[PDB]
Order: structure tokens, then C-alpha cells, then sequence
RNA sequence: GACCAGGCG
């Protein structure tokens, strides 16, 4: 009975919401010389976090330069 | 005095049989879907309206000047 | 810890006359006058003779091999 | 100095400062979140 | 240009347009015609052009609009003030305001904290201060307490005495006598001490030995010169009209008074509105109170909002709860209630009546992982195949 | 402000989606320029904050002029794409070229644009008036006649070119912008994205090198001010003083809501109310608009009226829940006083500025004040996330049909029309189905030129 | 016409599309990610795709 | 160790404790009140032996009766009934108790 | 970094020593804080520091603050217009960049300051793939094992409240525990796959 | 009539929150709020840091006496443990940051 | 993994 009641329980402690994969959290600071759509991401999460994408005919160039670059170069 | 003489109380009115069969056609619904009221109610009880019959409310509102309301009479 | 070299806003090195200073404050001359001899003319390097501590002296007593 | 009441309450009446306070309990040390009022300091010329 | 081109160019080029609409635009028309010479064609542009903006302003089917009226609700909540004056004045009524009016008025309290009544005066009685005050004294309920100078017990003669302030029994309508008259009908028999100031309640149970005070409340506590519930009595003046603010309410009683205007007056008591007038005044009822309530705080919230609330309120017919034991009870989807509060009893209860749930709802696909019918997983499309590159 | 972040120590997530539809999505529906118009009351909630208007207000004052340099430096920072330098203003001493505040803000605004009305710094209204006619006289003003009759408290602007008023809140600000407002709804999200980065960059620069700052002269008042308000002091607590003895001696009719106590209680914190009023009047009438606190506090950028009198005059009585502090001893809050004393000092007053030092007992009178705020804002939230819990939870389900009906899960019909107009409120014209003046106004002034 | 719920389904259904080997219908320079393909061909007004509506 | 270390915390399991101190009530005292839900006139008292504390109560009501809640008795015995259990039967001896 | 008179605040940009502007009698600001700040929150004691500091080391010994017993302001700024600099506290500077005095005279003076220990350095966090815990087979829980954030209910409402669905199927289903289920059609029980 | 004179009403005040230089010319949240703060700088906190075993620790490498300051942080020898630094500070506007 | 205590917005 337990486990399916209250703030803990497996209705809104688990189905309700629920811990994901690809996020990243830290400080933030002003900075008033970037467009009101955009964010500043620090280096160091833009290569922790990846997008996926699927190789084609526009862009099998870049995708080549990238892998060579390996995991440590920024673009990679 | 009729309690439609009251500023909060807008004016009620029994539709006839061929306006309940449009109005049911327009919207493509059933009986059950309209908003209900009871037959005990005071404005039914002016009416004097028997259970089944639809009623038709000509609301005054700041956003829209008029406004119609439909609701099913239920014992 | 110990006295800073030089002076945080303006770099001037002020680092080798703190001794004469608390010498000679200690002695029962005049502050002002002290300063003043010693050349410091900006209040920006005074801040910094005029509030430091001496903390390096009772930290020696434990040691750590 | 802490209070034995419960934390999740409001409290209104316990957590407000009171006139026998003087020179007892410090009047401005104390949490920001809901154990403001309930946990509190001594002050300095205060003696048990 | 005739005032009849205007209305007859307005019933044939924006008939799709609200009725309000349509009849501020032909005042403002004529407002700058009055001043302005206007030609036809700018008549025509504007008409087209307020269409075309009426247009473009109209709701996207699918839009989740229920959501964005809770939140809209919601959020102004937790900047809300607090003032709390408590003005003994009369004319500063003590009623709560704010949060906990919402909250009252929300969980659809069955008696508020502190009921009161808006009494409005008729044609007569209506610019004047002497009429008003003995119209209040009509409605005032008064009882014996109220009237006493002071009173004082004699436990050692086991008898209540009472003396009473004449500036209040005289003009009180009932006197000295007529208490004592009245008390020979009803109650029991009393000991009839009528001596004018001095009043004297030895009950039949309060005799030498006993049982005093047993009844003496009970007579002390004698209804009579006025309406029950209502307890105090207030005359204002707003403007050019007098109107009457009380203590309690007793609406039914109160419509009957003569010299009281029955086509404005009104209450703060939402189920009562609901039982003398019907379903109908109290969606109004309560769309008033809290507008006025979040209008007194100072913060802004659209009408629009507010409606939604007001009618899924009163969807059956009588005002319920929104919360365990109102509209959140009366969802069909057997997850969506157990989601909320109570789990182990609605799953239970639902597994005793066999119950079906059809995952139609919002909550339910969420916990499933299907998508939700709500915004973009509404929309359908189709494609044809034999495509190639232009 | 639709974040409500502030730089001090906040933190915030970031997700990034995966699939190629969810990138569509949060392109297409969670833009950051799409949701310029609050949806709770039909207003601007992103714009200018702080800096940004006292910065423009500095730039479109009366009197200001600039050089050469700053000019271009100025339009090369902010971003905008310029060639030539429109004709100069007025010749200073040595024949040195000079242009005007409002000739530099006019090349950010459309072409096409006008709109006229009234911002917070009005202070004679007579003056507006003549203004008002001769807008009204004349559809449309030759510039000259409007340039004669400027004035700071007429926002004024004519077919892109400002001619009269200064930047306030009411320009740019959130919940009350007016262009910011006008232009979202006339020439799209990517004009208004592009006016408001030009618009914050170009205040920055005017606020950064023409200089603002402020300091511990900025509440020093002449000696009358003080000495005036000292009298007034002295009579409030004075008339005080004769309230107490009348009740002490009956002679005084009680209020028919309560008792005695709480009539005279009612009569005491009304005059000390009406005192701290009147002694803050002169506190304003005496510091002139050259102080710096007065510009930033007067145009909406930061404070108000109530903290200049409270730092500048005495900081007034202290209350908890309504009512004068009463806990302490028995018939006194503090071990200072006698027993049995209603004095108005005695029971929370203050006599003191910010400036001028708290005496001890002032000190704990302030500090139990205080802690009301302190206790409040811990307590009002969890019943206000409960009731918004609630809330969300009851109208979850609710959509809108393509028949324009709102229908709960089951099929039962809600309203037969959303709202009773089917107007969105974010769409709509501050809560207005539509603006019909400000069409007819513009549509005329359209044709007629 | 389309209504913005109608419009990033559709984008979002071409962008899955050309991701998988669908041949783009306009030329596209090099680097472009798929989302900015198909955006690009939302506002030539060359999509075939098309939604029914009760 | 360090001089300026004041002292006054133990040592357990390598680790540093501290003992607050808890704001409790009067051990002995008789403390009045009044509830508005009732005109009850609530006068109760906390008493410590051996670390052992007991809730005492004793009340009026609408009825006049004075009455007393004990721990572990559900039932709020009368006033009188309990004054005779301790002994003292005679009227005289209530009234000059 | 925060004084102690309750003002606090992020570093939020480091200026080489020559783009600070100076004062005309030789010194160079080492902090710079925003005059919107001082209104709002009515802090005097903060100037009055400054004052008392700058007097302070002008004049080579400390001055004593103590609550309601401490040097009297007007005294500290009489003895600051004796020094030889202004009694309002305003001083002269040049910008940094376009080399000329500004139009204004700017307060200065010396405040204390202290670093608090909440650093950047140990609130930096980013997850792609990690541990999950074992009952759940969801993403475990903390900065200090590779943990996740934690989408709550209120940001599923908003997400709804937005109509994004496919969003909501991707955050909420793709990128957590996801499995498929063998189910019998005739019985609706789950099967057994061997 | 009086029967006792105050000490010292400058003690009444505890001990982080003496720390604040003219406690009476500020608003009282703020006041709080930088009490509490005073207990979170960094700064040599005891001699023996290096033998001492600690789960966690810091050290501030030029630790300084604040110029102004109260006459009571002298007698319960705060002085010797100082925590903070003098900086130069202007009050301007800068560019956005 | 669950509890306890203390902090941050
Ligand atoms: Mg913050
Ligand atoms: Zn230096
Ligand atoms: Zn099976």
C-alpha cells in the first residue's frame, strides 16, 4: 500500500515524473551581447552531450571532418 | 415579482421540438452531451417544464453582448 | 599568512617595509607621519600595511614531514 | 537554541519575536527557510 | 454621408462579427464622422480591415486551453498581499480578502468565515438617512443582551436581573411591556416582573434551592425584532443612493422586507444564491467575487480564465468542489482519479465494480507512453507516393 | 522577468532533444520571439529591466546633445546598418556639429509608424493639453509647431520620427510597452526581435560612458525640511496625547463596530498614517529631479516614492497583522517603559530615518516588524502551490474542437464557444476583442497624407 | 491556412523523412542539417504533404 | 591543538558531536487558558518524576461540572468523584481544601 | 562573492587592468557594482563604510563602528574634507577606453568583502548515459554518481500546457526506461517469450 | 522611579550578527541575511588545519583585519582568525555585465 | 537503498 501513495510513491514518484538522460545544470551569468534566442554553453557540456544524426549526401563532408577529429578536439 | 427581474438572473426559455432535433443535428451530439439542470430549480419552476425538455439562455456578458446556453432539464 | 609583495591594485612593491612600519608604530611615533616617510602616498597600498596580520608565526609550531 | 514544535506547520503565534526577548535571544540571527522563527541564537549577555 | 449608410454598409460587410463588435464601431464611426468628413471608400477600408483583424484573432483548434487558464490562475497566486486592517469603523466591514477568499471560494466552502450582505432601498427610502436607519432597524435581528444597559446575577436568590438602556428599548419598535407580551405566548410562563428599567428572570426552574440560570440564558437569548442570523446593521452612502451593509445572511427572509429593493440585492454566500435564484446566478455570483477579489489586490487576470472555471464548476447543474470530493471525483478514467489523491480506495472501489477505463484523457497516455490527444498528436495526415524530384 | 532569474546565485537545466521531431517541435512551437505577449493579460512580458530605461531616459531627455564620435561610435555598437550621417542638429562653440537624443532613437523605429499618449513623468497636465489639440485640430501637425511645444510628459512619434516626450517605462517596459506592443502586432515576431536587441545594446552604451551613479549625498535635505518635519512630528504626536486622555476620561463615542479600545486603537493608527503621508510630501517637493535616485526611482526603473521617504524622513509606525505591537510584558512591550502606557512611541513609532540611526528600542521595534515578512513568504506558498495543484489537475483535459466548442474527454459540451467570442487572450488587444480606435486612427492617417 | 500544430507536424514528419533516404526536392548547400533541409522547403512551398480535416 | 578551541563537544568514532539545547516548558508550573470552540476554561499542567512526563487537565464546560482528564482514563471523571478517591468524603472538606 | 551588509552576487566579467577607468588622483577601482542595487534594498551602512574605510586608511588608524556607540557620520565626513578630498565622497575619473572624464562625479571608497563557498567548480554537471537504478531501471540519483535531473510533474504540465507532444514522448518515454512487452490477445495476460 | 541601568546595549545583539559595522542604519531583512552570510567565508579557520583531518576544508592565502569594525569582534578574539579582504570598490554602471 | 541533520534559489 505503500508504495503507491504519496509524494514517494510509484504514481507521482516515478510514472508522473521521472529522472532523464541528457541535461546538464550550473550557474548562470549576464551577458547582454548575444540575441535574446540564444545561450551561452560552456565547452566543457558541449562535448559531454551528443546529437544524433544520420549521414546523407549534404553533409557526409562535415560528418567525415568530425569523426577524424575524435572525442577530444571541439568538433568531433 | 419573477425572479428574471434580477440582475444575476438572466432570461430562460422552452425551445420546441423541431428546434431540439436542429440544435441536436448542428453539433453532431446526443442527448447526454448538453449541460444539465435540475427540474427543482427556480427558473425551471417558472418555466414550469416537465423532465426531457431543453432550455435556451440568452446570456448578457462584457466579452460577447449576447450569448446562447443550452441546458437538458433532469429530475 | 605572510606580508604580500606588492600592492593588489597598483602592483607598487611594498612587501619589504612592513618590519620599519610596526617598528616604528610600536616605538610611539605617529602613524601618519610613519606612512608618509615611508613614501606611500596612495591610500590603495596604506589598506594594505594598515590592516595585515601576521598569521605565518603560529602556524610553524605544527609540521606535517 | 531550537524548539521541539514541527517544521511544516505555520506556527504564527511561536515564530514571532516577543518584548521578554531582550538581551535573551539575538534578534536577527536566524534561518531563511521554514525554520526561520523556530531555531534561534543566544545572545551576549545572556546566561543559563 | 447618412447615418443609414453606415448601419445598412455594417449589416452587410461584418456580419460574422459580435454583437458588441457591431455596435461599438458604428458609435465610434459616428464620433469621427461627426467631426471628420469621411468618404465611402475609407468606410469600406475600415470596415475590411476590422474584419481581417477579427480574423486573424481566433482561437487554433486543438489549442490546450485548460491548462493555460490554471496556471494563468495559479501563478498571480504566490505574489498575493496581505493588509488585515481590522477598522473598527462600521463602515470598513471585516470580511476576509484574498488567498483564503480564493481558497473559500474555489473549494466551494459551505458556510464562508465571515458571511455579509449587500441591501439596496428602493425608489423611496433611497436619499434619505432617518428612513434608511429604521429600515436597518427592520433587519437588524435584537435580542436581549443587546439592548441591556447592564445585567447582573443573584446565585444567592438563585434570580437574574437585567436593566436595560431606554435609548435602545424605546426605539427598539417592541417595548418594556411587549417583551413581557410576547413571552406570555411563547416560551413558558414567565414571572412577569415588568417594572420598566428593572427586569427581573427568575425561571420556573430557577427556584429557591436550584437550577439557576438554566433558563435565564435561554429568556436572554429570546428572538424577536428582526430577522434571524443577521446580527449587526451598517448604513452607507455611495454616491447618491444609501445602501445598507449587514452581519450574516438570511436572503429568503431578506427579499421579503418591505422598502427593500429585490432586483440588486445580494450576498457573498454563494450555495444560498444557488437555492433562492438557481444555478445560473451563482456562475455569475462567482465570477463577480473573484474578479473583485483579485482586482482588489491589484494584479490582472483576463475574464476569459475566470469563465472556464465558472462553468466547469456548475456542469451538473449544482455548484460543487473542484478537488477529492467535486470535479476531480467525477472523472471517468479510474488512473486519473487514483493519480491524484486517495489511490488505494478508488483502485479498490474500481476493481469491486469492474470498471473500464478507455484511456481517453490526458494523464492516463502519459503514465501509459502513447501520445496524448491533446495539441500536435490531434493532427492527421496524408501524402501521395509517386513523388520525384522537380 | 518571464524567467524571473536573478544573477546571485540561481542555477538553471538544460535538456536537449534527440529525435528529429522533437527538434521540429521545439523549433517550431518554443521559440524564444514567439512568446513575447503574455498569455495571462494580452501584454508585453519580455523588454527593457533596469538599466534599460534609465538609459534611454538619459538619452531622450530635454538638453541632450552629442558629438561626432560618440554618434558613430554609438550606431557602429548597436548594430545598426547605417552609411551616411543624417544633418546635424545645432553648431557648438568653434563651429563643432552636434546631434540631439531623439534624431539618434528615431533610426530604430519603422517608417510607417505612429502613436501618441502620456507616460508616468507628467507632472503639470496643462501643458499636454495644447498638444492634444493641436493633434486633434490637425490630423497632422507640421513638425515645427509640435517641436515649439515639446514637452517630457507627450510621448509623441510621427512617421518614425520622435518629436516630443522622453523614454519611460511605458515606452519599452514589461506589462505596460506600447511600442513594444504595437510593434509585434503590425510587422511580426523578427522586427520586434530585431528593434529590442538594438534598442537594449544602444542604452547600454548611453548609460556606460555618459556616466550614472549614486551616493551618500543623495538624501541630504536643507535645514528647513528637516525643521518642517520635525513640526509635523512634534503636532502628530502631540494630538495623539489628547485622544488617550479623552478616553481616559469616557467622553469619547465609541465606533459602532467594536469596542472603545479598538475605536481610539482605529483613530491612533489613522493619524500616524496620515502623519507619515504628509512628512514624506515635503521629502519629495525638496530633492529635484538632478538627483540620481529621483531619476531611477521616478521613471519605473528601480523603487519607489516609499523608500526615498523612509531613508530621507522617518521610517513611520511598525504593525503586525494589522495591529499596534502588544506582546511583551504585562501592559508593556518592553521592560523600558510604565506599565499601562498607549503613548505613540511607546507601541511602535519611529521617529528616525535610515540616515539618521535607530535608537535601541526603534532598533527591536523594526526588527519585530520585519520578521512578518520573513514568516510570510515561508508560509503563503505551500498553500498556494496546493491550490494550483489542484487546479491543474481538475482542467487538464480540456481542448478546443475544430467546431470552436471546448468538450471534456467523454463528449460532454463545456461552452459552445471558448471564451463567448472565440478570441485567444494572448491575440487579443489587452483583453479586447479588438482595438476599433486605433484601426480608424491609422487606416485615416493612411489615406489622409 | 495551416494552423502552427499542422505546421511543425508536417516539418517535423519531412525532416524524419529526408534523415531515412528520401531525395530533396531543391537544391541545398553543404553542411545543412536535415531539420534546416526540410524547414528551407516548408517556405519554398514545395512540400507534398497534406492534412485531412473533419 | 589549537588555544583559541573553546571546548565543549565530544568525540565519537572519530567524529565531532554537539549537543543543542531544546526550548521546553515549565516543568511544574500551571498554566490557563480558553478555546473558542467551547467556553471551556482549560487549566493543564506538566509533571516530571524520573523522566516521566504526565498531561494533567482539569475544566469547566456548558454544564457548570468541573471535570479532570488523567492519562491512561479515557473518560473525563468529575471533579468531586476524584476528590473522594484521595480521601476527604466530607462536603466540609472539599470546600476548605 | 558578498559583503556583510547583505548585498551578494556572481562574477560576471573579468576587465584587463587598462580598460578600468581611473581617478584623477591615481587610483583604480578593484570592484564595480551597480548603482540599481542601493535604492531597492536601503542599505546605508554600506556607504557609510565606505566613507569610514577610505578615512580609515587616509588617515592610518582603524575606526570603530560600534552599533550605537561608533564615530558619528557627519564627524567622519568632516574629517574627510580636511584630508584634502570631497565631503560627499564623488571623485573624478577618466574612461578606460575613449581616454576622457566622464560626465559625472563617481563614489568610491573601500568596503569589505568575503568569498563564500559556493564555487562553480562543484556545481558544474552534465550526463549522456550512466548507471540506472536496479528496481526501477531509471537513472540514478546525485551529482556525486553520474546522476540525473529530475523532470517534475509541473514540467510535464508545461510541456502540455505548450502542445508539444512528441516532445513530452521523447523526454518523458525515449530518453528513460522503455521495453517491450509480449501480451495474449485472447486473454489480455501478459505472455512468457522462452 | 527607575530601579536598574543597561549595561551595555550593544550586546543585546549576537555573536555573527555583531560582525555588521552600524547595524541601526540598515533594513532588518538585510541585516539577517548578512548575519547568515557571515558564517559561510572563507578563511584560515584554525592553526592546526595541516595535522588536522577533516572531510572537507579551505584556506584563504592572504587573510585580512577589516578597516572599520566593532570594538566587541576585538575582545572575543575574532581578530586573530579574520576571514575577507579590503577591496577598492566604485559604485558605477558598466556595460551590461 | 532507506532514514536523519544542515544549507542554496
Ligand atoms: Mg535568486
Ligand atoms: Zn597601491
Ligand atoms: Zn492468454
Amino acid at each position: 500500500a505503500q508504495r503507491l501513495k504519496g509524494k514517494e510513491g510509484r504514481f507521482r514518484g516515478n510514472l508522473s515524473g521521472k529522472r532523464v538522460n541528457f541535461s546538464a545544470r550550473t550557474v548562470i551569468s549576464p551577458d547582454p551581447m548575444i540575441s535574446i534566442n540564444e545561450v551561452g554553453v560552456p565547452v566543457e557540456v558541449a562535448m559531454e552531450l551528443t546529437v544524433p544524426e544520420k549521414v546523407t549526401e549534404f553533409n557526409i563532408e562535415r560528418l567525415r571532418k568530425m569523426v577524424l577529429n575524435g572525442p577530444d578536439k571541439y568538433p568531433g | 415579482f419573477s425572479i428574471f427581474d434580477h440582475v444575476l438572473v438572466p432570461e430562460h426559455r422552452v425551445l420546441s421540438e423541431e428546434e431540439k432535433k436542429a440544435l441536436l443535428e448542428k453539433y453532431k451530439i446526443t442527448l447526454a452531451q448538453l449541460p444539465q439542470i435540475k427540474a427543482s430549480d427556480p427558473a425551471v419552476k417558472a418555466l414550469g417544464a416537465k423532465p426531457g425538455d431543453v432550455i435556451e439562455i440568452k446570456r448578457k456578458s462584457p466579452t460577447a453582448g449576447v450569448y446562447y446556453y443550452y441546458r437538458v432539464v433532469v429530475e | 599568512m605572510i606580508v604580500p609583495v606588492r600592492c593588489f591594485t597598483c602592483g607598487k612593491v611594498i612587501g619589504d617595509k612592513y618590519y620599519e612600519f610596526k617598528r616604528r608604530v610600536e616605538a610611539g611615533e605617529d602613524p601618519e607621519k610613519v606612512l608618509d616617510d615611508l613614501g606611500l602616498e596612495r591610500y590603495c597600498c596604506r589598506r594594505m600595511l594598515l590592516s595585515h596580520v601576521e598569521l605565518i608565526d603560529d602556524i610553524m609550531h605544527y609540521r606535517v614531514y | 537554541v531550537t524548539s521541539p514544535l514541527d517544521r511544516e506547520q505555520p506556527h504564527f503565534e511561536a515564530r514571532d519575536l516577543h518584548g521578554t526577548h531582550w538581551g535573551r535571544i539575538c534578534p536577527t540571527e536566524t534561518p531563511e527557510g521554514p525554520n526561520c522563527g523556530l531555531v534561534k541564537n543566544l545572545a551576549l549577555m545572556a546566561q543559563i | 454621408v447618412s447615418l443609414s449608410t453606415i448601419k445598412s454598409l455594417i449589416e452587410k460587410k461584418g456580419a460574422n462579427l459580435p454583437e458588441n463588435v457591431k455596435s461599438e464601431l458604428y458609435e465610434k464611426l459616428k464620433k469621427y464622422n461627426e467631426k471628420y468628413k469621411l468618404t465611402k471608400a475609407e468606410i469600406e477600408a475600415i470596415i475590411d480591415d476590422v474584419v481581417k483583424e477579427y480574423e486573424r484573432a481566433l482561437v487554433e483548434p486543438g489549442e490546450p486551453v485548460g491548462t493555460v487558464a490554471a496556471q494563468s490562475i495559479g501563478e498571480p497566486s504566490t505574489q498575493m498581499t496581505l493588509n488585515t486592517f481590522h477598522y473598527a469603523g462600521v463602515a470598513e466591514i471585516n470580511v476576509t480578502l484574498g488567498l483564503p477568499r480564493i481558497i473559500e471560494i474555489v473549494d466551494a466552502r459551505k458556510n464562508p468565515s465571515t458571511p455579509m450582505m449587500t441591501v439596496y432601498l428602493d425608489e423611496e427610502h433611497r436619499y434619505d438617512r432617518a428612513k434608511a436607519e429604521e429600515v436597518a432597524r427592520r433587519i437588524e435581528g435584537t435580542t436581549l443582551e443587546n439592548l441591556a444597559r447592564s445585567t447582573t446575577l443573584d446565585l444567592i436568590n438563585f434570580e437574574f436581573i437585567v436593566e436595560i438602556d431606554p435609548e435602545r428599548l424605546e426605539r427598539s419598535g417592541l417595548t418594556m411591556e411587549k417583551v413581557v407580551k410576547k413571552l406570555e405566548s411563547s416560551f413558558k410562563s414567565a414571572e412577569f416582573e415588568v417594572d420598566g428599567y428593572t427586569l427581573i428572570v427568575r425561571p420556573k426552574k430557577a427556584d429557591k434551592i436550584s437550577d439557576l440560570r438554566r433558563f435565564a440564558e435561554k429568556i436572554k437569548k429570546h428572538r424577536l425584532k428582526g430577522l434571524s442570523g443577521v446580527g449587526k446593521t451598517i448604513v452607507r452612502k455611495e454616491g447618491d443612493e444609501y445602501v445598507i451593509y449587514t452581519e450574516g445572511s438570511n436572503f429568503k427572509q431578506v427579499l421579503k422586507v418591505p422598502g427593500v429593493d429585490p432586483t440588486r440585492t445580494r450576498t457573498n454566500n454563494i450555495h444560498e444564491i444557488a437555492e433562492v435564484l438557481g444555478i445560473e446566478a451563482a456562475r455569475n455570483a462567482i465570477i463577480d467575487e473573484i474578479v473583485s477579489t483579485m482586482q482588489e489586490q491589484g494584479l490582472e487576470v483576463d475574464i476569459r480564465h475566470i469563465m472556464l472555471v465558472a462553468d466547469m464548476m456548475t456542469l451538473d447543474g449544482i455548484v460543487r468542489p473542484i478537488g477529492r470530493h467535486g470535479v476531480v471525483g467525477e472523472k471517468s478514467s479510474v488512473l486519473a482519479r487514483a493519480a491524484f489523491e486517495i489511490t488505494v480506495q478508488h483502485l479498490f472501489e474500481a476493481a469491486e465494480k469492474g470498471e473500464v477505463d478507455n484511456l481517453n484523457g490526458v494523464i492516463e497516455n502519459v503514465l501509459i507512453g502513447q501520445p496524448v490527444p491533446v495539441g500536435t498528436g490531434m493532427v492527421k495526415l496524408t501524402m501521395k507516393l509517386p513523388l520525384r524530384p522537380q | 522577468p518571464p524567467y524571473n532569474a536573478d544573477f546571485d546565485g540561481d542555477e538553471m537545466n538544460l535538456h536537449v532533444p534527440q529525435t528529429e521531431e522533437a527538434q521540429a517541435e521545439a523549433r517550431i512551437l518554443m521559440e524564444v520571439q514567439n512568446h513575447i505577449i503574455s498569455p495571462r493579460y494580452g501584454g508585453p512580458i519580455i523588454g527593457g529591466i533596469q538599466d534599460h530605461i534609465s538609459g534611454g531616459y538619459l538619452l531622450t531627455r530635454e538638453g541632450a546633445y552629442f558629438t561626432r564620435d560618440e554618434v558613430e561610435q554609438m550606431l557602429m555598437f548597436a548594430g545598426v546598418d547605417i552609411t551616411e550621417l543624417p544633418e546635424p542638429d545645432k553648431y557648438d562653440e568653434n563651429g563643432n556639429p552636434l546631434w540631439s537624443g531623439k534624431t539618434i532613437f528615431s533610426l530604430l523605429l519603422p517608417e510607417d509608424l505612429t502613436v501618441w499618449y502620456r507616460n508616468k513623468l507628467c507632472d503639470e497636465p496643462e501643458r499636454c493639453e495644447a498638444l492634444e489639440k493641436l493633434i486633434e485640430e490637425k490630423l497632422m501637425p507640421d513638425p515645427e509647431e509640435v517641436r515649439k511645444l515639446a514637452y517630457d510628459g507627450f510621448v509623441y512619434i510621427q512617421n518614425g520620427k520622435l518629436l516630443s516626450g522622453a523614454i519611460d517605462k511605458k515606452a519599452y517596459g514589461r506589462e505596460d510597452g506600447i511600442i513594444l506592443d504595437l510593434i509585434v502586432r503590425e510587422y511580426g515576431v523578427e522586427r520586434a526581435r530585431q528593434f529590442l536587441d538594438q534598442v537594449t545594446k544602444l542604452t547600454i552604451w548611453v548609460i556606460t560612458h555618459k556616466g550614472f551613479t549614486t551616493g551618500i549625498d543623495d538624501e541630504d535635505l536643507p535645514e528647513e525640511a528637516r525643521d518642517r518635519i520635525r513640526e509635523i512630528i512634534r503636532e502628530a504626536e502631540e494630538r495623539v496625547n489628547k485622544l488617550i486622555e479623552a478616553y481616559k476620561r469616557g467622553e469619547l463615542e465609541p465606533l459602532p463596530g467594536k469596542s472603545l479600545e479598538d475605536t481610539l486603537e482605529s483613530l491612533i493608527m489613522a493619524v500616524l498614517a496620515e502623519a507619515r503621508d504628509n512628512a514624506g510630501a515635503v521629502a519629495e517637493k525638496y530633492l529635484g529631479m538632478d538627483n540620481h535616485t529621483v531619476i531611477m526611482a521616478k521613471t519605473g526603473a528601480r523603487g519607489k516614492i516609499l523608500n526615498i521617504t523612509q531613508m530621507a524622513a522617518l521610517l513611520g509606525q511598525q504593525s503586525i497583522r494589522g495591529k499596534r505591537l502588544y506582546r511583551g510584558f504585562r501592559g508593556r512591550v518592553l521592560s523600558h517603559f510604565k506599565p499601562g502606557d498607549l503613548g505613540a512611541r511607546a507601541k511602535g513609532f519611529v521617529v528616525n530615518s535610515y540616515k539618521s540611526g535607530l535608537t535601541p528600542q526603534e532598533y527591536f521595534f523594526h526588527a519585530m516588524g520585519g520578521r512578518e515578512g520573513l514568516v510570510d513568504t515561508a508560509v503563503r506558498t505551500a498553500q498556494s502551490g496546493y491550490m494550483q495543484r489542484r487546479l491543474i489537475n481538475a482542467l487538464q483535459d480540456l481542448k478546443v474542437e475544430y467546431d470552436g466548442t471546448v468538450r471534456s474527454p467523454e463528449g460532454i459540451i463545456v461552452q459552445f464557444k471558448y471564451g463567448e467570442d472565440g478570441v485567444d487572450p494572448m491575440k487579443s488587444w489587452r483583453g479586447k476583442t479588438v482595438d476599433v480606435d486605433r484601426i480608424i486612427v491609422r487606416t485615416l492617417l493612411k489615406m489622409r497624407g | 491556412k495551416y494552423t502552427r500544430f499542422e505546421k511543425a507536424r508536417i516539418i517535423g514528419a519531412r525532416a524524419l523523412q529526408i534523415s531515412m533516404g528520401a531525395p530533396v526536392l531543391i537544391d541545398v548547400p553543404p553542411g545543412i542539417t536535415p531539420l534546416e533541409a526540410a524547414i528551407l522547403e516548408f517556405e519554398k512551398g514545395v512540400i507534398p504533404i497534406t492534412v485531412i480535416r473533419p | 591543538e589549537d588555544p583559541k578551541d573553546p571546548g565543549g563537544y565530544f568525540i565519537i568514532n572519530g567524529s565531532e558531536r554537539v549537543i543543542v539545547s531544546i526550548e521546553d516548558i515549565a516543568p511544574n508550573r500551571t498554566l490557563v487558558e480558553k478555546d473558542e470552540r467551547q467556553e471551556k476554561y482549560i487549566a493543564k499542567v506538566f509533571s516530571y518524576r524520573h523522566g516521566y512526563r504526565a498531561l494533567v487537565a482539569v475544566e469547566r464546560r456548558k454544564d457548570g461540572i468541573l471535570y479532570v482528564d488523567i492519562p491512561n482514563v479515557p473518560k473525563p471523571v468529575k471533579f468531586v468523584y476524584v476528590m473522594r478517591a484521595l480521601g476527604l468524603e466530607r462536603d466540609k472538606d472539599i470546600v476548605e481544601a | 562573492f558578498a559583503s556583510r551588509h547583505g548585498q551578494k552576487g556572481v562574477i560576471g566579467l573579468i576587465v584587463p587592468q587598462e580598460d578600468m577607468p581611473w581617478t584623477e588622483s591615481g587610483i583604480v577601482p578593484d570592484l564595480i557594482v551597480n548603482p540599481h542595487g542601493i535604492p531597492s534594498r536601503m542599505t546605508v551602512g554600506q556607504l557609510i563604510e565606505a566613507i569610514g574605510g577610505k578615512v580609515a586608511s587616509l588617515k592610518g588608524r582603524r575606526v570603530d563602528g560600534t552599533a550605537f556607540i561608533g564615530e558619528p557620520e557627519e564627524k567622519l565626513r568632516k574629517e574627510l574634507e580636511e584630508l584634502g578630498f570631497k565631503h560627499t565622497g564623488r571623485e573624478i575619473m577618466y574612461d578606460g577606453i575613449t581616454g576622457k572624464r566622464l560626465e559625472a562625479d563617481i563614489f568610491i571608497g573601500v568596503i569589505y568583502y568575503q568569498r563564500l563557498h559556493h564555487m562553480v567548480a562543484d556545481k558544474i554537471h552534465a550526463r549522456s548515459r550512466g548507471p540506472v537504478q536496479v528496481l526501477t531501471k531509471q537513472p540514478t540519483e546525485g551529482r556525486a554518481r553520474e546522476g540525473g535531473l529530475r523532470f517534475g510533474e509541473m514540467e510535464r504540465d508545461v510541456l502540455v500546457g505548450h502542445g508539444a507532444a512528441m516532445l513530452l514522448i521523447e523526454r518523458l518515454l525515449e530518453e528513460s526506461d522503455k521495453t517491450e512487452v509480449w501480451v495474449c490477445e485472447n486473454c489480455g495476460h501478459i505472455a512468457l517469450e522462452d | 522611579e527607575h530601579t536598574h541601568l543597561e549595561l551595555m546595549p550593544a550586546a543585546i545583539l549576537g555573536l555573527p550578527a555583531s560582525l555588521v559595522p552600524y547595524p541601526e542604519h540598515n533594513a532588518a531583512p538585510r541585516n539577517t541575511y548578512g548575519a547568515g552570510m557571515a558564517k559561510q567565508s572563507l578563511g584560515l579557520g584554525w592553526a592546526n588545519f595541516r595535522i588536522r583531518v577533516d572531510t572537507r576544508g579551505h584556506l584563504l592565502h592572504y587573510p585580512q583585519i577589516p578597516l572599520v569594525n566593532s570594538r566587541i569582534m576585538k575582545a572575543v578574539g575574532y581578530e586573530d582568525r579574520p576571514a575577507g579582504q579590503n577591496f577598492v570598490v566604485a559604485v558605477l554602471a558598466y556595460q551590461g555585465y
